[PDB]
């Protein structure tokens, strides 16, 4: 219909008006976000094996 | 030896089972012995409000019984008094229907209809909650226990115990058994299948089977009935009625001719007998007294039904009988007939018991061309010893047009019972069997040469068959009363055990189980619960952990391992999954209900991205 | 007049290419060039979680990184100890076509959900020990392929009916829908600070929904085929999106486009899972060839593989603490690999 048609312009025109910086600066702020979140993750920043609930960990609450 | 109800479960299968055949009706169920008494005991014992209703049903039912007017216009006021009186105060009863009631019992005027507006008010109220806290009462449940049973029975010479030799015959013997179920007196008829290549009575023996399935509803005390019908191998087998009086022709033998008053008996019961055959669309066309049959009281039925005929789809026409007792029209070349033919039976034959021969038998000939003559043509020469009311009755009977003969002119069976012989008679008495009867009886390698092919045996294939209304008269007038006790033992004590073992509720309740029970694995028997996407089982103790999708399912199908009757379910990985079944009615449901299942399930995932499966291989 | 609006249909269309390919200045994969390589990554399965009677469509961690529910077409969601295989509940459901299932952050219920149309929310505390049913929510029109709590008291579900909806759980009703997807959509992910969330469907597209305004600001088109799942990466800017064409795709908002695409060759099945590790960096997708592949986000390198499902990897989770990854296959069998 005409209505799922303007439905479509309308949104059309709403997303054109969103605001875009330069993805050299989108990738940098991600790369940002790892670089200094590296230490934390311990899927790259191993723990000691008896911190690690799955390994030899042996207290728990 | 004994019959071993199934457990409660089978409910889940039988009641589906029964559903889908609109079996699950109040009119269907109530009118059946043993639904009736699961139904009775269900209101009378469990459920208050419906207490003095059936109560009610089952006074106006003794009333229905009573013999004479004046033992009804006893009972009548008898009934009004007392129950009446609570059912006014309560379900009241129409205006109506007590206007109609009140009207013949002011006028003392006392028929057994008189309370069936009653009957049919009690009905309207039986049948609706009443019924359907019924359905859902362990009661229906034990119906459905004894339902199960009685279609999966499949017999063999082990379930009887036979006794004597009470018959010889062309294709076999005639034989008196008990069945081991249940401890009831029967006649076992077995012809030999070997006998019956080499005599071509194919179409024959076929007939009789059909021929004393119609003939054995409806619980009539007239006619050899038959209750159950089976084969093994080499033969095949009825059981029917005992009678252990002989034959009218073997009697007699021994006692002479029969006066008036004593022919009147027989033909009566006889006469009731080919009433209720022809009701039910059946020329017997073999009436004489060799076929006539005694109980040890001295009480008669008409017995060899292998010449009956059905006409209600078309009329016979062929020159099937013996020559002393054949209708002028079933001897003529091509002219068709009905049931006026056992009517002109029926007067050779009472003939023959008044003179000790057939009219048409004379200087004790034996040319059946010349016996078949005199039936044509010869005028009936009767005697004059005869009364006037006896000669009425017969002259009617041997009337050789069919247009001018009793029995043939439109009320059939009732024209021959307001004869004026018969004008002593109350007819319900005699259908009541309460008249005395006259007499009380006092207290093979030749088939070598021929071999039973696996194309013959087809024929037989539709051969067994179980009465309903008869397996179930038999039931309840012997084990019933007993084996329901026993399993509410057992039930009660199992139900015990398990609150005992801190009873784990039903896996089934709560969820979308379509149905579950006992079945076999490969043998190793596990209870199943069949989902609308899955097949589950456990063993007796734990939950399962054990299934089958829906969606591995190719087909199921049905096929035999050591003559059993399974399923065989394909699985898409190649492999096959079999199952057995306890029983007839779960071999059925269980095929259908997979089938609808897996097809249900098979579409349902065609629509779901995330359940299909996607492509892999390039 | 018809035609008149499909000309400005794509005069628009055409206006957003060219309006995003003014930010195309550079790639990721140039800016990351210069960063040390996550080198292979090589997880053991640690635990091996085993009840279920069958397929395995759909798992969630709980917020403690210690419990998890799954949901399975053996009728039932189980709640699992990770730390010691125990189960916590085996909740049998009343329909035997669940798809999806959700644990709550709070963790005081849990969701699930499927071809019933309706999403059961479950209480797992209640006055007595005894798990019941705490609300059914009718309003789909389409089998719920995905759900999420933001609280106890709201959960946000995603239908083949082709919308989403924002559920108000005490009352039962939606506050607030989402339509417009053209096709099934498939799943869902919240942002971080809950505000937003995004969604994909088999339009082949993913939309960036504003949760409280209610409407679409964004779509993000690329992929060729169903686009199955989607995770927000953790500082909330960014998100990845699995697909039947084979390909994983991270879209950045801010930029509006898509920045990158893992895959290999070698890898013609499609993906089923996808989700980053705690800081971002390595991005886990499941397969229908039964594996996890673990991505270097920012180069798109393959990192590593986990390996060891007899059948699909059909859904996968990483823990609030980034400890441990779950998997789950139509094996029956969830793993927690590290
Ligand atoms: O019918 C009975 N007895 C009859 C009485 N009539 C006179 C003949 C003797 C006997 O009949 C038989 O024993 C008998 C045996 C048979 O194998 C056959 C047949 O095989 C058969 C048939 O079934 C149908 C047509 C013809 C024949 C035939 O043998 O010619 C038969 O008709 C009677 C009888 C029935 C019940 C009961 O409890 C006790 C007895
Ligand atoms: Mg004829």
């Amino acid at each position: 219909s005409i209505a799922q048609a303007r439905k479509l312009v309308e949104q059309l025109k709403m997303e054109a008006n969103i605001d875009r910086i330069k993805v050299s600066k989108a990738a940098a702020d991600l790369m940002a976000y790892c670089e200094a979140h590296a230490k934390e993750d311990p899927l790259l920043t191993p723990v000691p094996a008896s911190e690690n609930p799955f390994r030899e960990k042996k207290f728990f609450c | 030896k004994k019959i071993l109800l199934p457990e409660p479960s089978i409910r889940s299968v039988m009641q589906k089972y029964l559903e889908d055949r609109g079996e699950v009706t109040f009119e269907k169920i109530f009118s059946q012995k043993l639904g009736y008494l699961l139904f009775r005991d269900f209101c009378l014992n469990h459920l208050e409000e419906a207490r003095p209703l059936v109560e009610f049903y089952e006074e106006i039912k003794k009333y229905e019984k009573l013999e004479t007017e004046e033992e009804r216009v006893a009972r009548s006021r008898e009934i009004f008094d007392s129950y009446i009186m609570k059912e006014l105060l309560a379900h009241p009863f129409s205006k109506s229907a007590t206007e109609h009631v009140q009207g013949h019992l002011g006028k003392k005027q006392v028929p057994p209809d008189l309370f069936q507006p009653y009957i049919e008010e009690i009905c309207q109220n039986l049948r609706g909650d009443v019924f359907q806290k019924f359905i859902e009462s362990d009661k229906f449940t034990r119906f459905c226990q004894w339902k199960n049973v009685e279609l999966n029975i499949h017999l063999t010479m082990n379930d009887f115990s036979v006794h004597r030799i009470i018959g010889r015959g062309g294709f076999g013997e005639v034989y008196g058994c008990r069945k081991a179920d249940t401890g009831k007196m029967y006649a076992m008829k077995c012809l030999d299948k070997k006998r019956i290549k080499m005599k071509q009575g194919e179409t024959l023996a076929l007939n009789e089977r059909i021929m004393l399935s119609l003939v054995s509803t409806g619980d009539c005390p007239f006619i050899v009935c038959m209750s159950y019908a089976f084969h093994t191998p080499d033969k095949l087998s009825f059981i029917l009625d005992l009678m252990n009086g002989g034959d009218l022709h073997y009697h007699l033998s021994q006692h002479g001719v029969f006066s008036e008053a004593d022919m009147r008996f027989y033909a009566a019961e006889i006469i009731l007998g080919l009433e209720h055959m022809h009701n039910r669309f059946v020329v017997y066309r073999d009436l004489k007294p060799a076929n006539i049959l005694l109980d040890e009281h001295g009480h008669v039925r008409i017995s060899d039904l292998g010449l009956a005929c059905d006409f209600s789809k078309k009329k016979p026409h062929a020159s099937v009988g013996t020559h002393g007792y054949m209708a002028p029209e079933v001897l003529q070349k091509g002219v068709a007939y009905d049931s006026s033919a056992d009517w002109f039976s029926l007067g050779c034959m009472l003939f023959k018991l008044l003179r000790g021969h057939s009219p048409f038998r004379q200087h004790k000939t034996k040319d059946k061309h010349e016996i078949d003559r005199m039936t044509l043509t010869m005028a009936v020469e009767l005697p004059d010893s005869f009364s006037p009311e006896l000669r009425s009755l017969l002259e009617g009977l041997l009337q050789r047009d069919v247009n001018r003969r009793l029995g043939c002119l439109g009320r059939g069976a009732q024209e021959v019972k307001e004869s004026p012989f018969f004008r002593s008679l109350d007819w319900q008495m005699v259908f009541l069997q309460k008249y005395p009867p006259p007499l009380i009886p006092p207290r093979e390698e030749d088939t070598k040469g021929i071999k039973l092919l696996d194309s013959d045996q087809e024929l037989y294939r539709n051969f067994p068959l179980t009465i309903s209304e008869r397996w179930q008269q038999e039931v309840a007038e012997t084990v019933f009363d007993t084996i329901n006790a026993e399993t509410d033992r057992l039930e009660a004590r199992k139900k015990a055990k398990n609150k005992q073992l801190g009873h784990e509720e039903d896996y089934a309740l709560g969820k979308d189980c379509i149905m579950h029970g006992y079945m076999s694995k490969m043998w190793q028997r596990r209870y199943f619960y069949l989902f609308p996407n899955r097949l589950e089982w456990r063993g007796e103790g734990e939950a399962p952990q054990s299934l089958l999708t829906m969606e591995e399912i190719q087909s199921v199908e049905e096929t035999q391992i050591k003559e059993r009757k399974c399923l065989l379910l394909k699985i898409r990985g190649g492999k096959q999954f079999i199952l057995q079944c306890d029983s007839d009615p779960e071999l059925v449901q269980w095929k259908k209900e997979l089938r609808d299942a897996y097809r249900e399930a098979q579409q349902l995932v065609q629509r779901v991205p995330k359940m299909k499966n996607k492509p892999r291989s390039p | 007049e018809l035609d008149q609006l499909r000309q400005e249909a794509e005069q628009l269309k055409n206006q957003i290419r060219d309006a995003r390919k003014a930010c195309a200045d550079a790639t990721l994969s140039q800016i990351t060039n210069n960063i040390d390589p996550v080198g292979r990554i090589q997880m053991r399965t640690r635990r091996t979680l085993r009840g279920h009677l069958a397929k395995i469509y759909a798992m969630h961690w709980g917020t403690d990184s210690r419990l998890l529910v799954s949901a399975s077409q053996d009728g039932k969601l189980i709640i699992w100890d990770s730390y010691t295989t125990n189960k916590v509940h085996a909740i049998p459901l009343r329909s035997s076509w669940v798809m999806t299932c959700a644990y709550a952050p709070s963790g005081n219920y849990v969701a699930c959900g499927g071809l019933d149309n309706i999403c059961s929310i479950y209480n797992l505390k209640t006055r007595e020990g005894n798990v019941r049913v705490s609300r059914e929510l009718a309003g789909h029109t389409g089998y719920l392929s995905c759900c999420r709590f933001l609280d106890d008291n709201q959960i946000v579900t995603s239908s083949g009916d082709t919308t989403c909806a924002l559920w108000d759980i005490e009352t039962g009703q939606q506050t607030t829908t989402f339509t417009g997807h053209t096709g099934d959509v498939m799943s869902l992910s919240l942002a971080p600070d809950t505000r937003l969330f995004v969604s994909g469907a088999c339009d082949a597209s993913a939309k960036l929904w504003d949760v409280r305004e209610g409407m679409c600001r964004q779509t993000f088109t690329g992929h060729e085929s169903d686009i199955n799942a989607i995770c927000f990466f953790p500082n909330g800017n960014a998100f990845a999106t699995g697909s039947d064409d084979a390909t994983c795709r991270l879209f950045d908002l801010r930029a509006d486009q898509e920045l990158m695409t893992y895959s290999h060759d070698n890898i013609i099945c499609g993906i089923t899972s996808v989700s980053f590790s705690k800081s971002g960096r390595l991005l886990l997708a499941g397969y229908d060839d039964f594996n996890c592949n673990v991505w270097d986000a920012l180069k798109a390198d393959r990192a590593g593989v986990l390996a060891g499902h007899d059948n699909r990897v059909s859904c996968l989770g990483v823990t609030d603490d980034g400890m441990a990854v779950a998997t789950g296959s139509w094996d029956s069998f969830l793993k927690i690999w590290n």
